[PDB]
RNA sequence: UGAAACUGCGAAUGGCUCAUUAAAUCAGUUAUCGUUUAUUUGAUAGUUACAUGGUAUAACUGUGGUAAUUCUAGAGCUAAUACAUGCUUAAAAUCUCGACCCUUUGGAAGAGAUGUAUUUAUUAGAUAAAAAAUCAAUGUCUUCGGACUCUUUGAUGAUUCAUAAUAACUUUUCGAAUCGCAUGGCCUUGUGCUGGCGAUGGUUCAUUCAAAUUUCUGCCCUAUCAACUUUCG
């Protein structure tokens, strides 16, 4: 099908190479799975070797990591806002690697109230022993609780959906987030 | 102009912790190439991001090592070197001059100008025709 | 009002039997996937009932501010 | 059909996984003993290096 | 013993020919810290009704169709190392919570989790010659003024390597419901518990047969071919 052969191109001097052989099974290429938002729909794709490759067509959930506290929670994905390869994958709401989505901030907040104990925005004895044990770690840069006020975090996606079948990434931090929001406001 | 370009430029799988207030805002990772090649100091204190740099990125050096003389520096982060050599025709018992142009990658830790001699090492296939990588610069 | 509540109750009565049949029909391999699908269906039904109640009551942030606060 | 032979084979599978587990556990214990005595000898060599440099 | 058939395997080797192809194939020489690898060989898995679940069908019987194919329809059976389910195991350790105890310097009954594989994030993966001052935590004793009486692994020239740990993740991958030989020991005498030789199957690591790209140098004639490549890479 899609041949990723290097003899069908030109050379380094622009000469037209002739055809040399028929296209091979060890050099094939598949049609891409332009992965949308929807109910969970993953197709199995058999590879070269005795291996097997997932192909995520429509997916909605993900295991997104928080960089600072070192937690990763299974959390729904709302929609794609911004994407580096093309601007048209934003229009079709496409999850790929580094395609940036808005992720809802409910279970990170519900962990955070169980682990840090201060509400954002606006009794069992060992638990307040533990929240007395952690004092200095409760400070996060202002953009994160500004996103918690709306309950929608921005997160990048690091796991390729067309190979793994998953959609897992990391929440944007102040350097990453600051540059990406300034060019978001430059677009908006 | 480090974040001039369209996605963010970072070394992969590095972390700067916001909870711990450090003196330097960017922890940088570097490795030595081997073969007695000294890492330049601008690789360590620098702020650039490059995957194909052998001192800051995910490219090893292995195989043949070559020396040449650069002719073209006119394109983005890759330069073209030129090796002149002698080829021996056995019937006439005397040599022929010949030359081959190989386009090599260059990290921004090197200030390479045309006329200088470089030292290139083999790496993984970086592009269609680039297969090499500059690891030493000699001023001329 | 009362008709929307009766429709939501009938939808919950159908969805409970559907979730119980899906839980009973599952094997040891697919039980986690069936539980995730049932939890997603329950969350979607609760969100649909809340949106229907909000519509029945009605009928009858930006990154620039984050940039200004950061700078 | 449940025969005595299949019970014997199931018994042999259970017994083999058991004795493989104790064999690799005692191999791990003997190697832990070897690494502990090697580190003790290494600390003794460190001690004689420190007293020859102190003298 | 064994026609047929299911299942496993092979049929991707061998054999032939030289049409295309002029940095193409190839020759010598590298590389894979850039990958897949049925088989062989060696290691590898106490963590998930068990006197051993379930269902289809072929082969076969019977009825058929057409000029004709290694064509097959309907009906009636029944197997697995087919298909699909589905339990079991020892101690110990460590973390998440934690009923109560009292106000110190706090310590705890109890509950849950911790095999392997996938995916993400983070951390460890160190090695030049010696020292002192402070604050905590501890193992500590008080002449309650005081201070110490005891902790630190591999490889490569090179790595974000090998590998380990934490937080989770997953149409939950694997963790034997198989078969041939001799049938043995231990008694509370149950037809109870143990018990060998070796074929197949299986996750992963390594090896092997390989494969795939890949580095340097090399090709016959032609200027009556001097500029070629980029909308279409
Ligand atoms: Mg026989
Ligand atoms: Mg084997």
């Amino acid at each position: 099908g899609i041949s990723r052969d290097s003899r069908h191109k030109r050379s380094a001097t622009g000469a037209k190479r002739a055809q040399f052989r028929k296209k091979r099974k060890f050099e094939l290429g598949r049609q891409p799975a332009n992965t949308k938002i929807g109910a969970k729909r993953i197709h199995s794709v058999r590879t070269r070797g005795g291996n097997k490759k997932y192909r995520a067509l429509r997916i909605e959930t993900g295991n997104f990591s928080w960089a600072s506290e070192g937690i990763s929670k299974k959390t729904r994905i709302a929609g794609v806002v911004y994407h580096p390869s093309n601007n048209e994958l934003v229009r079709t709401n496409t999850l790929t690697k580094a395609a940036i989505v808005q992720i809802d901030a409910t279970p990170f907040r519900q962990w955070f109230e169980a682990h840090y104990g201060q509400t954002l925005g606006k009794k069992s004895k060992n638990a307040e022993r533990k929240w007395a044990a952690r004092a200095a770690s409760a400070k996060i840069e202002s953009s994160v609780e500004s996103q918690f006020s709306a309950g929608r975090l921005y997160a990048c996606i690091s796991s390729r959906p067309g190979q793994s079948g998953r959609c897992d990434g990391y929440i944007l931090e102040g350097e990453e987030l600051a540059f990406y929001l300034r060019r978001l406001t430059a677009k908006k | 102009t480090v974040q001039s370009e369209r996605a963010f430029q970072k070394q992969p799988h590095i972390f700067n912790n916001p909870k711990v207030k450090t003196s330097k805002r960017t922890k940088r990772w570097y490795k030595n190439a081997g073969l007695g090649f000294k890492t330049p100091k601008t690789a360590i204190e620098g702020s650039y991001i490059d995957k194909k740099c052998p001192f800051t990125g995910l490219v090893s050096i292995r195989g043949k090592i070559l020396t040449g003389t650069v002719v073209s520096t006119k394109m983005h982060r890759t330069i073209v070197i030129r090796r002149a050599y002698l080829h021996y025709i056995p019937k006439y018992n005397r040599y022929e001059k010949r030359h081959k142009n190989v386009p090599v990658h260059v990290s921004p830790a090197f200030r390479v100008q045309v006329g200088d001699i470089v030292t290139v090492g083999q790496c993984r296939p970086i592009s269609k025709t680039v297969r090499f990588n500059v690891v030493k610069v000699s001023a001329a | 009002m009362e008709d929307i509540l009766a429709r939501h109750r009938k939808e919950n009565k159908d969805l409970q039997n559907k979730i119980t049949g899906m839980k009973k029909q599952a094997t040891k391999s697919k039980r986690k996937e069936v539980n995730s699908k049932c939890l997603d269906l329950q969350d979607k039904l609760k969100t649909k009932q809340e949106n229907e109640i909000r519509d029945w009551k009605i009928a009858n942030v930006t990154p620039e501010k984050l940039l200004e606060q950061l700078s | 059909l449940v025969t005595p032979q299949r019970l014997q084979r199931k018994r042999h599978q259970r017994a083999l996984k058991v004795r493989n587990a104790q064999a690799q556990r005692e191999a791990a214990a003997e190697y832990a003993q070897l690494l502990a005595k090697r580190l003790s000898e290494r600390k003794a060599e460190k001690a004689e290096i420190r007293k020859r440099r102190a003298s």
